[PDB]
């Protein structure tokens, strides 16, 4: 995930 | 607390919480293998205060309609929901009252069965009438009238009314044997002369005496004689015009009616079945009952001022199917509820794709006498020359009986009730001299029309699993076997004039579950009062036209406030007031609705969207329906809509979604979205791909591998990593694989067995001689083989071409907009790409169909946003924002 | 009842091609040794292998 | 006469061919794992 909810890649 | 409570942990501390930190620590540690986690209670203590309010307020609700209106097909109700202060209401526990009553129609039988005469020999006479018919009961002498002698003191007679020969009395009580001997009095009810001579089957006959008597307006003793012997009455038959009647029955062979009236003659041989079976019932969470996605007819809840409404619908978010959908995704659907009428549509998976094993007999089934032995010779005495013993007469040889094939009978049985009568139309035959009514849909016309054991008995696709290809596309949930259906009609009762209690919840979405804040709130919503378009059948006959009625009598809104203390509740409240605080639904099938005709019968049907924004789409999900059976809801009333059963467009229900050849899109006139090359076919997404010399059909079913990771992976998200068979908590009832169906059978050979015939339906021979020729008649048949199934097994089978379908049903098609097909997102990593978010698309994209002579109509949805914020500023205003975002359903120029 | 008796073939608007296989034609088709096939009609819903 | 048809059906035909016994006077191959030989053993409900 991240913060601005959900996700996956674009953090490493 | 009180001391000795916190001793035993009652109200103290948590369960690690006192223990020496050692032993916490050492529970911690072995805890897979010694747990200690289970001897020592850790109290649980609910909130001691400012949590419920003190001050008396209600814990429900009883809302009564301001203003009520009654039209010829629907039914209006404006209610004045005012939540009071320092309280809370969450909407979702709202919930409509209903009653009324309801008058189902006379295509109402909630049984197959017969409740009359249930087990006689469905093929012969009711003692009828000239004379030819029994009696039973045996007697002494039969008076010069008065009767045959039941006998008394010093005298007594029986009385022509109905202790006279209870037509269910009898000799019985001899048994094995009886024997009327020179008793000199048989005697019992023959009908008269004057009363139809229906079947002895269904005959009933109201009773109309208290004794159980049959008569009219009272009945007289004939006195029927001799063997031919002489004058010396010996019979005394009791003759009563009954009432005949045969609620439950339709006849299946009258032989040729004399003329247009014999209610008497020759009849006797009429043979006679049960009705069709149909419950009719009021449909799953009352899918219909209140007027959604309908414009004309669309609710309000505005705040007792400024009664600018705060919902608006449309005709393209489907908020029925969304909801259907979403008990689907947050509960069982296999558990019946009866409050929201929860009891989800459902088909014997043993009836859309029944696999006929076969038989399992393997031993002859007998029938013995009654008594054990029958036709003895007397013989008597001895070669020693008769000692004291005309007499003992001993059967001779061995007993005498005849067979019943029990285990292949009663599976012919069940295939010609569940998976011969529903026969499209055209394959259905009508009986021999029987009128039907001149329309094509009324319960008396389909219910007359009667299906043949020759097209489908025991020598169809033999041990494969296959559905019978004309059963294939007719709808499954329209079956007396429909859980759901069967459950919802059974739950009403049976018979006529149901009187109904029912709750309705609310299912539209910026309503479904909001939660409202002091305030008076009016709160109207419309009624459908259109029987048709309400209940449920399970033959999908017209209702309306054969007779039906739904008469409203009062509808109350019904709340369950939370006994919140005031003391929090108006924080909560001034709390919830804050703009950033706001609240925000969604509908849960969260897309628009598109319907696309298609030609009566038609192989393919493009479609066009002009240059249009596609900001957030997420993917297209679509499916067939059968027009005659999807409602335009954008009227308060629809005269055409003369079906009455399942309705896919809003009832969950999908039964053709497979019939789909192939489909295509294209970006504006020629940028096809499979993508840059993707699939196995770098343009056509393929579905039914017919021939192969690439291999390119998954399972063994005639799908494409392509497809089948298209779906399987977006729907369980599973792909480029093996394919698994998918935990159930990501299966949903509604889901792909629950619902996925290959098969496949052998056909015997058109090009090689250069003795292959054409032998039709009207023209076969198998099991000949045992069964009727064409319906279900009676048994005048021979035996000589055979020939319809040409052997596809043992020494002497034929060579075989195969064949294989893929039955997917209550489930749509999705083709998601993210790059890969993935559940990335609900908003799709594709969606948001530069490209489709600064520069609007048209789209051009066609589909295949198989041509379904039945005009049809095809079904496409674009998953889009549907979102809603709701806020309220002061107390009785509430102010909403709608939203679709590739689909907004207002622009700048309105 | 509907009969275009009086208009000009082809008021409603066209489409592409669709530029698969199958749909351009219903006139019965040959296999690549001769055994035929049926255009637009049932028995081309099935698998039919060999 | 259904549940003794499901017996024989089931559970009283598979029996080692010990228990089942060949019918009066038909001919069964030598091979004792073929299926003329297989199906033609029939076993005695009685047993079962």
């Amino acid at each position: 995930s991240l913060a601005p909810r959900h996700g996956s890649r674009p953090f490493m | 607390m009180m001391p000795q409570w916190s001793y035993m942990h009652i109200a103290g501390q948590d369960a690690s919480e006192y223990l020496s930190p050692g032993l916490v620590q050492f529970a911690r540690a072995t805890d897979t293998y010694f747990s200690l986690g289970n001897k020592f209670r850790n109290p649980t203590v609910a909130p001691t205060h400012d949590v419920t309010t003190d001050r008396s307020q209600r814990l429900t609700l009883r809302f009564v309609p301001v203003d009520r209106e009654d039209t010829a097909y629907s039914y209006k109700v404006r209610f004045t929901l005012a939540v009071g202060d320092n309280r809370v209401l969450d909407m979702a526990s709202t919930y409509f009252d209903i009653r009324g009553v309801l008058d189902r129609g006379p295509s109402f039988k909630p049984y197959s069965g017969t409740a009359y005469n249930s087990l006689a020999p469905k093929t012969a006479p009711n003692p009828c009438e000239k004379v030819r018919g029994q009696a039973p009961f045996i007697g002494t002498n039969i008076n010069k009238d008065n009767g045959i002698q039941i006998g008394t003191d010093t005298t007594n007679q029986p009385i022509y009314a109905d202790k006279t020969y209870q037509p269910e009395p009898q000799v019985g009580q001899t048994q094995w044997n009886s024997e009327v001997g020179a008793a000199q009095k048989v005697a019992g009810r023959v009908l008269k002369d004057t009363t139809p001579m229906l079947p002895c089957y269904g005959s009933y006959a109201k009773p109309t005496n208290e004794k159980g008597g049959q008569a009219s307006l009272i009945v007289n003793l004939q006195f029927f004689a001799l063997p031919s012997t002489p004058n010396e009455p010996k019979a005394v038959l009791y003759a009563e015009n009954v009432s005949i009647e045969a609620p439950d029955t339709h006849l299946v062979y009258k032989p040729d009616v004399a003329q247009g009236t014999i209610s008497s003659a020759d009849l006797l041989t009429q043979q006679a079945a049960p009705n069709r079976p149909n419950y009719i019932g009021f449909r799953d969470n009352f899918i219909g009952l209140m007027y959604y996605n309908s414009t004309g007819n669309m609710g309000v809840l505005a705040g007792q001022a400024s009664q600018l409404n705060a919902v608006v619908d449309l005709q393209d978010r489907n908020t029925e199917l969304s909801y259907q959908l979403m008990l689907d995704a947050l509960g069982d659907r296999s558990r019946y509820f009866s409050m929201w009428n929860q009891a989800v549509d459902s088909y014997d998976p043993d009836v859309r794709i029944i696999e006929n094993h076969g038989v399992e007999d393997e031993l002859p089934n007998y029938c013995f006498p009654l008594g054990g032995s029958a036709a003895t010779d007397t013989y008597s005495g001895i070669k020693a020359n008769g000692q004291t013993w005309r007499g003992a007469e001993i059967e001779s040889g061995n007993i005498f009986a005849m067979e019943i094939n029990l285990a292949a009978n009663l599976w012919r049985s069940f295939l010609y009730s569940n998976v011969a009568l529903y026969l499209p139309d055209s394959y259905k035959i009508t009986p021999d001299n029987i009128t039907l009514p001149e329309n094509k849909n009324t319960y008396a016309y389909m219910n007359g029309r009667v299906a043949v054991p020759s097209a489908l008995d025991t020598y169809v696709n033999i041990g494969a699993r296959w559905s019978p290809d004309p059963m294939d596309n007719v709808n499954p949930f329209n079956h007396h076997r429909n859980a759901g259906l069967r459950y919802r009609s059974m739950l009403l009762g049976n018979g006529r004039y149901v009187p109904f209690h029912i709750q309705v919840p609310q299912k539209f979405f910026a309503i479904k579950n909001l939660l409202l804040l002091p305030g008076s709130y009016t709160y109207e919503w419309n009624f459908r009062k259109d029987v048709n378009m309400i209940l449920q059948s399970s033959l999908g006959n017209d209702l309306r036209v054969d007779g039906a009625s739904v008469r409203f009598d009062s509808i109350n809104l019904y709340a369950n406030f939370f006994p919140m203390a005031h003391n929090t509740a108006s924080t909560l409240e001034a709390m919830l007031r804050n703009d950033t605080n706001d609240q925000s639904f969604n509908d849960y099938l969260c897309a628009a609705n598109m319907l696309y005709p298609i030609p009566s019968n038609a192989t393919s049907v493009p479609i066009s969207i002009p240059s249009r924004n596609w900001a957030a789409f997420r993917g297209w999900s679509f499916t067939r329906l059968k027009t005659k059976e999807t409602p335009s809801l954008g009227s308060g009333f629809d005269p055409y809509f003369t079906y009455s059963g399942s309705v896919p467009y809003l009832d969950g229900t999908f039964y053709l979604n497979h019939t789909f050849k192939k489909v295509s899109i294209m970006f504006d006139s020629s940028v096809s979205w499979p993508g840059n090359d993707r699939l196995l076919t770098p343009n056509e997404f393929e579905i039914k791909r017919t021939v192969d010399g690439e291999g390119y059909n998954v399972a063994q079913c005639n799908m494409t591998k392509d497809w089948f990771l298209i779906q399987m992976l977006s729907h369980y998200n599973i792909g480029y990593q093996g394919f698994y068979v998918p935990e159930s908590y990501k299966d949903r009832m509604y889901s792909f694989f629950r619902n996925f169906q290959p098969m496949s059978r052998q056909v015997v050979n058109t090009t090689t067995y250069k003795e292959y015939q054409n032998v039709t339906l009207p023209f076969q021979h198998n099991n000949s001689g045992f069964v009727g020729y064409m319906g279900p008649t009676m048994r005048e048949g021979q035996a000589y083989p055979a020939n319809y199934p040409y052997p596809l097994i043992g020494q002497t089978a034929v060579p075989s071409l195969t064949q294989k379908k893929f039955l997917c049903d209550r489930t749509m098609w999705r083709i998601p907009f993210s790059s890969n097909f993935m559940s990335m997102g609900a908003l799709t990593d594709l969606g948001q790409n530069m490209l489709y978010a600064n520069s609007a698309h048209a789209l051009d994209m066609t589909f295949e169909v198989d041509p379904m002579d039945e005009p049809t109509l095809l079904y496409v949805l674009f998953e889009v946003f549907d979102v809603v914020r709701i806020h309220q500023p002061h107390r009785g205003v509430i102010e909403a924002v709608y939203l679709r975002t590739p689909f907004s359903a207002g622009n700048a120029t309105t | 009842a509907v009969s275009f008796k009086g208009g000009v073939f082809s008021p409603y608007l066209t489409t592409r091609l669709p530029a698969w296989a199958g749909v351009r034609q219903n006139v019965m088709g040959s296999n690549v040794d001769g055994r035929p096939v049926a255009p637009a009609n049932s028995a081309t819903l099935t698998y039919a292998t060999v």
